[PDB]
RNA sequence: UGCCUGGCGGCCGUAGCGCGGUGGUCCCACCUGACCCCAUGCCGAACUCAGAAGUGAAACGCCGUAGCGCCGAUGGUAGUGUGGGGUCUCCCCAUGCGAGAGUAGGGAACUGCCAGGCAA
RNA sequence: UCCUCCUAAAGAGUAACGGAGGAGCACGAAGGUUGGCUAAUCCUGGUCGGACAUCAGGAGGUUAGUGCAAUGGCAUAAGCCAGCUUGACUGCGAGCGUGACGGCGCGAGCAGGUGCGAAAGCAGGUCAUAGUGAUCCGGUGGUUCUGAAUGGAAGGGCCAUC
RNA sequence: CGACUUACCAACCCGAUGCAAACUGCGAAUACCGGAGAAUGUUAUCACGGGAGACACACGGCGGGUGCUAACGUCCGUC
């Protein structure tokens, strides 16, 4: 199953995450509307989250799901999280390669301030 | 697909003996002669 | 001369025999023959009883053994001193317990259910009576 | 031909539930992992659990495997 | 007990060694790992030697 | 690939109509097939596994694997990790081209023909077959090679039963005899 | 506020399996192609990119069903600390603690944060 | 002498010429990190091939495996595969466990300089528990620390090691 | 090449019954460790210093190994 073997490569992650005890940067991938979300370290509450399913953010992009989704998503959180205040996050892969849009996002988050 | 480690595999055509021809792609080489195919034979 | 097969170790600990017993029920015939002593059965005990019965009752009806010895003991040889390692196993013994059932029997009238038990009980080291199978 | 063994190696708890221990200290020796590293708590390369943190030490079952682990918290 | 003890030398001009052991039978080379010299206080390649 | 847009054209309807199915994924298809040649002997001579792998290559598209023992059996004399076969997996496209020539030039040069079979189902839906020799297939031409030795072919499905695999492979004028 | 959907948790079998039904407005899945990014100890299988035709088949979510797993009393029994007694290789009395298995029964979940669509 | 289980009486420890078995290693990778993967046993179809080689599907959920006997542990895998590597590093070390002692074991963290990863991070050998021998005497390399009138040297000391 | 029966051997499973120091999908009483509190006890506790003796134990109860659930036997745990 595809959940089960993504959800099994990220739990070493997710519990390491967990108990280093830290805000996390976690990107749930789709073939369309590339979400992300930051969690605080106890894990029970959404400090912030963006994505391409929202029109606030989807009436720009020609198409959501790519590369550009990606860049836009990954900078969008940027700039929430610094209005917000949290500066330093932990990365999550949440299963998904970081090659392609997982790239993407990161690369568009760190360069738009959120170092990590 | 793998590069540089699979064999050749162009386009070629074939006909048999009772008048059907047709193309595959193999690795049969350069020219190939039949004499009975799916249809034509006592099957 | 009932023995298990192949046990794991050849050796085991005396133990005691306290407690109580555990099938104290007829479970596959209608008469059964009860322990009301405490004690150990060897393999011997049970076949001399066993013997007993099948020619009381001349290959007439079912008997079951609901007793195993699975419980191996030794016995050091005539003019040996104290020490030198465990003794060597002589014969298997089943530890029993007040209640127990030794054996059960069915397929044939009361009256020569009651002469087969006797027989075999006096065969045996510990108190025994008999018993019938009882609804639920 | 028997009569060998080996010295005892004196595992087991060494603190209980609901005593303060300070920083670095041996909770548990154990061959493997009975016990889980909490919070608070790191295992070394003999599984063995020592304290990260001073604190209180409880321990608590978690995890869908219903497995025991050790926690500190600063009290 | 086949296997035996070799002494890794710096390639810098320290006299600094390190000690470790070695089957010759099956692994008959020279050994180069890349170790840290506290004399010089840099890694430096280590070469086998007696 | 052309019978890939012949399945397309009316056997999806040639299924749809008989099954009568509510929605069209529903109908059986092929994912991909599958060539396995349990050589044996390459612990009398394991010089000739890769020309054993080199005419797979022949009827294949691409680069056969050869595996490995699962584990060491006394009573064959093999150990763990020791390499005794090989095999051939092909789909996506390749493997309708590879279908064309096992159903149209392959199966008419069977030596002592009789019939394909019909009764060689795993009871799910997965067919397979083997064959005797190897020049059944046109790449061999009777000089290069000198063995006897033969493989074994496997063509699975999304089929859940063996009727709609029978009635599916059935719709690919298949001979079963 | 409600029916829904996705993610991150709490909690961990009253929560898990089996059978039947139900879902495509969004979301999810399957799905087309892959020259390029990326990968196959061979394969667009898996991973990754460019897409959205088609579909709810499979998977997934929800509902129903006890057919299983699971939970589970009260009472009794076994054992047992302390103090006494006996026909003392085993038991009994006073007091304290009190199972396991089984029985009646329960049971096919509950809950926090964020995001999106419909009706409000 | 050392290791594992039981005896051992639910903390630790606990004897017998009591009941069972093992060790005097191995590995520059079988170590570090990053990425990925998940067995045994059965059922059905299929050339040699046959109960037992390899292929496909299904039940199964770890009865598999874990370099070596046993116990405990191991899906976040400690099990299996691949890339890059030498942290199997130097100076320390709060605080603990264990011993009559000699001693043995665990260890966050700090400084220096490295490897893997985009990064958070991990790495001071190996899933852990056996694979080991005090002191004396002497050998090898470094270090003006000392060097008995002075300058050297011999010989000692300190450090690494046999 | 289809295929069939059985007075006869029997695997794996299902239902019932047992056993185990080196079996555990369950699990006490006691004991042990830590914290708070009253009363009571000539500090009964710990650390350091001076001086010792002792390191042949025996029987009884309870839990065991060994022996024959023999020994005023032998070897351990606790009083």
């Amino acid at each position: 199953d595809k959940k089960s073997a993504r959800i099994r490569r990220a739990t070493r992650a997710r519990r390491k995450l967990q108990e280093l005890g830290a805000t996390r940067l976690v990107v749930h991938r789709t073939p369309r509307h590339i979400y992300a979300q930051v969690i605080a370290p106890n894990g029970s509450e959404v400090l912030v989250a963006a994505s391409t399913v929202e029109k606030a953010i989807a009436e720009q992009l020609k198409y959501t799901g790519n590369k550009d989704a990606a860049a836009a998503v990954g900078k969008a959180v940027a700039e929430r999280a610094l209005e917000k205040g949290i500066k330093d996050v932990s990365f999550d892969r949440s299963g998904f390669q970081y090659h392609g849009r997982v790239q993407a996002l990161a690369d568009a988050a760190r360069e738009a301030g959120l170092q990590f | 697909m793998k590069k540089d480690i699979h064999p050749k595999y162009e386009e070629i055509t074939a006909s048999c003996s009772c008048g059907n021809v047709m193309k595959i792609r193999s690795t049969v080489g350069h020219d190939l002669n039949l004499d009975v195919c799916s249809k034509c034979h006592p099957f | 001369m009932l023995q298990p097969k192949r046990t794991k170790f050849r050796k085991m600990h005396k133990g005691r025999n306290r407690g109580l017993a555990q099938g104290t029920d007829v479970s596959f015939g209608s008469f059964g023959l009860k322990a009301v002593g405490r004690g150990r059965l060897t393999a011997r005990q049970i076949e001399a009883a066993r013997r007993a019965m099948t020619r009381a009752v001349k290959r007439q009806g079912k008997i079951w053994i609901r007793v195993f010895p699975d419980k191996p003991i030794t016995e050091k040889p005539l003019a040996v001193r104290m020490g030198k390692g465990k003794g060597n196993v002589e014969y298997w013994v089943a530890l029993i317990q007040p209640g127990k059932v030794l054996y059960e029997m069915d397929g044939v009238p009361e009256e020569l259910a009651r002469e087969a038990f006797k027989l075999a009980a006096a065969k045996l080291p510990i108190k025994t009576t008999f018993v019938t199978k009882t609804v639920m | 031909r028997n009569g060998r063994d080996s010295e005892a190696k004196r595992l087991g708890v060494k603190r209980f539930g609901g005593e303060s221990v300070l920083a670095g200290s041996i909770i548990v020796r154990q061959r493997g992992t009975k016990f889980h590293a909490g919070a608070n708590v790191g295992c070394g390369r003999d599984h063995t659990l020592f304290a990260k943190a001073d604190g209180k030490v409880k321990f608590e079952v978690k995890g869908p495997k219903n497995r025991k682990f050790i926690s500190i918290e600063a009290e | 007990g086949i296997r035996e003890k070799i002494k890794l030398v710096s390639s810098a001009g320290t006299g600094h060694f390190y000690t470790t052991t070695k089957n010759k039978r099956t692994k008959p080379e020279k050994l180069e790992l890349k170790k840290f010299d506290p004399v010089v206080r840099q890694h430096v390649i280590y070469k086998e030697a007696k | 690939a052309k019978l890939h847009d012949y399945y397309k054209d009316e056997v999806v309807k040639k299924l749809m109509t008989e099954f009568n199915y509510n929605s069209v994924m529903q109908v059986p298809r092929v994912e991909k097939i599958t060539l396995n040649m349990g050589v044996g002997e390459a612990i009398a001579d394991k010089k000739l596994l890769d020309n054993a792998a080199a005419d797979l290559a022949a009827i294949s598209g691409q680069k056969p694997l050869i595996t490995k023992a699962r584990k060491s059996v006394a009573g064959f004399k093999i150990r763990q990790g020791y390499p005794i076969g090989c095999k051939v997996t092909l789909r996506g496209e390749r493997m309708w081209e590879f279908f064309e020539r096992l159903i149209t030039i392959a199966v008419p040069r069977i030596r002592d023909f009789r019939g394909l079979s019909a009764k060689s189902f795993d009871g799910r839906g997965n067919y397979s077959m083997g064959v005797r020799e190897q020049i059944i297939f046109p790449e061999i031409d009777y000089d290069k090679v000198d063995r006897v030795r033969g493989l074994d072919i496997t063509i699975t499905t999304t089929a859940k039963s063996d009727e709609e695999g029978r009635a599916l492979l059935a719709a690919f004028d298949f001979p079963f005899r």
